[PDB]
RNA sequence: AACGAGGAAUUCCUAGUAAGCGCAAGUCAUCAGCUUGCGUUGAUUACGUCCCUGCCCUUUGUACACACCG
């Protein structure tokens, strides 16, 4: 067989960094715990409208990504949860609480379910956001729902924003709080088991659109 | 009732199922698998809830005779539990059977 | 590009070094008796080598991995590279 | 299958010779941009009758 | 369940709100009528 | 109100109707 | 075979408003309801239909529409049913006007006509009436729309009267599990049947002959009961 | 029941649509030859992959 | 002479004053060493540099690192520029270009903030 | 004794913007019941359309090729 050196001296530092972050060096993990190889999107349409394709260590890289038309669906998936996570009534700006939650919210996830919480994330996306979706018909007078199809970057935005909004919804007057009843249902939400509300409510937009066809 | 939650903080109620109003004897995790946790309530019936889908018992187990207090798992099996009754007959069950009568 | 430096040695390690600070980059190790012959591509994306070993080994430089690895029949003696065609001959010992 | 009925409609013309003298200029306009247009559709079709469509309408 | 009932239909304490309801309308009152004249 | 291209689309199809009945 | 509850208190069964979304029940609506204010002048009233002719006249609207009894009727027999006792459904009236009014399943509604408008004139002026102990909130009047009140699994139906006819029993043993049902009754004098018409779903009938509103919704509570063995 | 994506290939213009619904030309992902003329809700540009669960229907204006 | 050499990093009202010199191979930030920097989550957006390029090229420099205004933030998007260019220029001055030109390649193609900032100056129609 | 986020109607807004948090001043008109500065934190959703609502402009190629219509 055969070896590449690119290493004479092993690194010696006068200020001593912590092993984790040796190790995040060598491969670059959100929070240092989760990698982004193995992490796709399972359907097509989505593979360019929800990009996992660079990593990142932290979800809050500042960019301008609301310039242009497009630049949201350039910006990273974590960014649009902790995003829309803090949009809110009482908390509209506390960016670094809002993270702070998600990852809350990511650890709780990994714990109890196995397999990867960001593959669980994105699996979750791609599971509810909604396929054939009504509008309103004028008509003038002879007024009705009538059913159309629906873009990738409507299917992503209306699914993000159903799943923060049944987290908020489900910690609105109980003794759960939102980090444990996002992670739920964002679990539930992977599961496709008809008990998210994300879920609901998605089945019954196509279902609308059926209805009305 | 069963509370689970990761150590070291109390303050974070991480899962709270209601099983049945009789009282929860014995909680217990699987050996093998880490997953699934197996309540005995005194309802002479031992339920195993999977973690994720805490709303309904993932699997029954009935049969027994009165005031199931102890369970152990089994080391070669993760599909093999074992119920200690509190009036003898040491119950063997699968789950990969259907798993309402005992081995 | 000017920039490499490439030294083939007589244990078989192919060493890299840059030649604006005379510092030591790299470490290739394929053959086993001495190296004989070393050569780049013009867009410095492959790398030829060849050893008395009876081995021409093939090398991307963009990445570090190794493309190809050819086993002739008598060891190889001498190298000459020409870059304009991507044409490499070698002599042999028959 | 509204560009089908268009070249039926052209057939129909070339059938009767005297409408399409008075506007050649606008037939031939309107039929090379529908086909060129629509080309991948109706090249990859397969279909007799509009073989001999085309081969009429061409001569 | 459980049912309830409807509710639909401090005398000095209320005489004292609508005295001062009537010294608060009158002093504006007379304010905006000195700044007009003298004006 | 109808548009550029429906018109021209369901005047065809009427017409196309026709011609194809007759033959 | 089965061990018996532990406890064996029959506890009141879980009182309901829209707050949860969760549970599956019912929920009556009551369409174009009329229930109007004016102030005659030295008093504010509820617009009714009989006495005050000529003054509805000089407003100049239907006498023929504006009449509030159906309305109390139909609420009187709703809140009176005894699925309302299992504590299963709620109500919502959606009036001619536009208001949106929740109706808690624990109010008592009152017997006479006049202490009725009475309490409706006060509820559309001042928003909000507490019990007699005054620490819950009964009526609620509420945000358009109705669909953003209701739970999420549900399907939604107006009972007309030109609709096909089935059993009610078929229809709620048909249903799923979570499912969740919602009525829309016509409370109308004498009107068309096209009000929620892109709200919700499908119409239904109950019988070849016409019904009132009121007989309409004691044959679905009494298909409901049925059905849930209640 | 089958589910069917396509690509939306050119977006259509000048047509009596209301404001949110937008008319574009699809061709059929799996099947290289069939194009459709479907609506769409959400913005949409040139080249994207969609998903579509009816078959047979054309679309037209919807007023 | 010291071979040395000096740069600046820029947020939306802060400054980050970054000397480079060659050295023992160690980091300082306001006369504390970098494990204590204070806002804890965006620490590894501070380490965000090293992590992507490595480490022995930082262990054999010196850092010096100043920050005066703005918030939190803003300070921590300005140290993490600061360290950039700094390595950058340093790289430039007394190695190689070619050891430059692969360090500005992989920064700019991970995120362009760490080479040019953005000061955000509006669009008026 | 009122009160658990405030109906019907109605008003506005497309990035350092909505919103949140404070510190300073008090500039020949206004403002102290306040007014104006400055920094901090920083979002969701449109960026297309004339289909409704309204508004305008043009209905004479006039300007010099090619093209287009007539």
């Amino acid at each position: 067989d055969f070896e590449v050196v690119e290493e004479f001296t092993p690194v010696v530092l006068a200020t001593p960094i912590p092993e984790e972050v040796q190790q995040a060096q060598t491969e670059i993990k959100l929070f240092n715990k989760w990698s982004f190889e193995e992490v796709e999107v399972k359907d097509a349409s989505l593979v360019d409208y929800v990009q996992v394709r660079q990593p990142i260590f932290v979800a809050h890289t500042a960019g301008r990504y609301a310039n242009k038309r497009f630049r949201k669906a350039q910006c990273p998936i974590i960014e649009r949860l902790t995003n829309s996570l803090m949009m809110n009534g009482r908390n509209n700006g506390k960016k670094l609480k809002a993270v702070r939650i998600i990852k809350h919210t990511l650890d709780i996830i990994n714990v109890l379910t196995d397999q990867n919480p960001i593959q669980v994330v994105v699996d979750a996306i791609t599971n509810t956001g909604p396929r054939e979706d009504t509008t309103r018909v004028g008509g003038g007078g002879a007024a009705r729902r009538q059913a159309v199809d629906v873009s990738p970057l409507r299917r992503v935005n209306q699914a993000i924003a159903l799943l923060t909004i049944g987290a908020r919804e489900a910690a609105f007057r109980n003794i759960k709080t939102i980090a444990e009843t996002l992670a739920e249902e964002l679990i539930n939400a992977a599961k496709g088991s008809s008990t998210s509300y994300a879920i609901k409510k998605k089945d019954e937009l196509e279902r609308v659109a059926k209805s009305n066809r | 009732l069963v509370s689970v939650y990761d150590s070291y903080n109390p303050r974070t109620i991480l899962l709270s199922i209601n099983a049945s109003t009789h009282p929860t004897h014995v909680t217990k995790f699987h050996t093998q698998d880490n997953k699934i946790l197996a309540t005995a309530s005194d309802d002479r019936v031992t339920r195993l809830w999977d973690i994720s889908n805490a709303y309904e018992p993932q699997l029954e187990l009935t049969g027994a005779t009165d005031y199931v207090r102890t369970l152990s798992f089994i080391p070669a099996a993760p599909h093999l539990v074992a119920t200690g009754s509190y009036d003898g007959l040491i119950r063997l069950y699968d789950t990969r059977s259907s798993g309402s009568t005992p081995i | 590009c000017g920039n490499f430096g490439f030294i083939g040695s007589s244990n078989g390690s192919i060493t890299i070094y840059n030649m604006q600070s005379g510092i030591l980059r790299k470490k290739y190790k394929l053959h086993k008796r001495a190296v004989t012959g070393i050569s780049l591509d013009g867009m410095n994306r492959k790398m030829v080598s060849c050893g008395l070993d009876g081995i021409v080994g093939f090398y991307d430089f963009n990445k570090s991995t190794l493309l190809g690895k050819l086993k002739l029949d008598a060891p190889i003696t001498a190298m000459v590279y020409h870059r304009s065609s991507d044409l490499f001959a070698l002599a042999l010992d028959d | 299958s509204y560009v089908l009925k268009f070249l039926k409609f052209i057939d129909t013309v070339m059938q009767n010779k005297t409408l399409l003298h008075s506007h050649l200029p606008l037939i031939c306009k309107n039929l090379f941009f529908i086909i060129k247009f629509n080309h991948k559709e109706l090249v990859s079709q397969k279909n007799e009758e509009l073989k001999l469509q085309i081969n009429r309408v061409k001569t | 369940i459980p049912t309830h009932a409807p509710k639909y239909e401090d005398r000095t304490r209320s005489e004292i709100n609508k005295m001062k309801a009537q010294l608060k309308k009158e002093r504006k009152f007379t304010m905006k009528e000195i700044r007009k004249d003298a004006k | 109100s109808l548009k550029a291209g429906e018109r021209l689309m369901e005047a065809l199809d009427l017409g196309i109707a026709e011609i194809e009945g007759l033959e | 075979q089965k061990a018996l509850p532990a406890s064996l208190v029959p506890q009141a069964p879980p009182v309901l408003t829209s707050k949860d979304k969760i549970t599956k029940r019912m929920i009556v609506v009551l369409a174009m309801a009329s229930l109007e204010t004016h102030k005659i002048s030295d008093k504010y009233v509820l617009l009714n239909c009989d006495d005050h002719q000529g003054l509805l006249k000089k407003m100049g609207r239907d006498i023929s529409e504006a009449r509030p009894d159906i309305t109390h009727q139909c609420l009187l027999t709703l809140l009176d049913s005894p699925i309302n006792k299992a504590g299963k459904l709620q109500v919502y009236i959606q009036t001619s006007r536009g208001i949106l009014i929740e109706v808690n399943p624990t109010v008592r509604i009152p017997r006479t006509f006049k202490r009725f408008s009475g309490l409706m004139v006060q509820l559309l002026h001042k928003l909000s009436i507490r019990s007699v102990n005054s620490e819950e909130k009964l009526l609620k009047v509420i945000k358009n729309p109705i669909t953003d009140h209701l739970p999420t699994k549900c399907r939604k139906v107006t009972l007309s009267f030109d609709a096909p006819v089935i059993r009610v029993q078929d229809y709620i043993e048909k249903l799923d599990d979570d499912e969740s049902i919602c009525v829309f009754v016509g409370a109308m004098a004498r009107g068309k049947d096209n009000f929620a018409d892109e709200y919700v779903d499908e119409k239904v009938g109950l019988s070849n002959y016409p019904l009132s509103a009121s007989v309409a919704c004691s044959k679905f509570c009494h298909g409901a009961e049925d059905a849930w063995n209640i | 029941t089958p589910v069917t994506l396509a690509k939306v290939i050119k977006v259509l213009g000048r047509t009596g649509s209301r404001g949110g619904v937008t008319q574009v030309r699809v061709e059929f992902l799996e099947d290289t030859s069939r194009t459709i003329v479907r609506n769409v809700k959400g913005p949409v540009r040139e080249n994207d992959i969609l998903v579509l669960m009816e078959s047979e229907r054309e679309a037209r204006r919807l007023r | 002479a010291v071979p040395s050499v000096q740069t600046f990093g820029k947020k939306k009202s802060a400054t980050a004053v970054a000397h480079v010199k060659a050295g023992k191979g160690l980091i300082k930030v306001n006369g504390s060493p970098i494990t204590l920097v204070e806002p804890e989550i965006l620490r590894f957006k501070v380490y965000e540099p090293l992590l992507l390029v490595g480490l022995d090229k930082f262990s054999n420099i010196d850092i010096r690192v100043r920050v005066t205004g703005g918030g939190h933030v803003s300070q921590v998007y300005a140290i993490r520029q600061a360290i950039a260019k700094g390595l950058v220029a340093y790289h430039q001055k007394y190695v190689d270009e070619q050891s430059k030109n692969e360090l500005k390649k992989a920064f700019t193609s991970y995120d362009r903030t760490l080479l040019i900032a953005d000061s955000r100056r509006p669009e008026p129609k």
